[PDB]
């Protein structure tokens, strides 16, 4: 009982009732969104898709915290060439938990 | 009010650090280059000096003269 839909450019396979880190969207933290991009549905039976978004499928998800990820330090180092460089990145992530996945 | 007076923008600069680091841009000879007559502490030509070739001011000729009724 799981689905497979495409969000933030990245395909992610989640199952019933569990909790997904995806891109940031332009969704409060308290408001349901929709995915009716589904690519795969399966369940003890297999539903595949014919055409790619399958028919009518759709999952249910609650947008949960909008954090930045873990600080990523980026150094660019030329040897002997008297050039060194620091950065750093925090990439904006949001968690949202999958409440239904339709048929 | 003594510690809210600042002055018009673009009235400072704060000058130029030679040394610096190397963020800092000019650092490592600080602008000067590599080796060579100018980048040493002290090295230059003096004004006129055209690498030995005779000097405009030498290869022209001196003309005219100071006319001393003319300051009066």
């Amino acid at each position: 009982m799981y689905a497979v839909f495409q969000s933030g450019g990245k395909q992610h396979r989640v199952s019933e009732g569990q909790t997904v880190r995806l891109e940031k969207l332009d969704i409060a933290t308290g408001e349901t969104v929709e995915f009716a991009e589904v690519l795969m549905i399966a369940n003890g039976e297999e539903v595949k898709i014919g055409v790619p978004f399958v028919d009518g499928g759709v999952i249910k998800a609650e947008v949960v915290a909008h954090g930045r990820g873990e600080k990523v330090k980026i150094v660019k180092f030329r040897r002997r060439k008297h050039y060194r460089k620091q950065q750093g990145h925090r990439q904006w992530f949001t968690d949202v938990k999958i409440t239904g996945i339709s048929a | 009010r003594l510690n809210t007076l600042s002055p018009a923008e673009g009235s400072k600069k704060a000058g130029k650090r030679l040394g610096r680091g190397i963020g800092s841009g000019l650092g490592k000879t600080g602008g000067r280059g590599h080796k060579g007559q100018k980048s040493r502490s002290g090295g230059g030509v003096r004004r006129g000096f055209e690498g030995g070739q005779m000097p405009l001011y030498r290869r022209l000729p001196k003309f005219g003269f100071t006319s001393r009724k003319a300051a009066i």
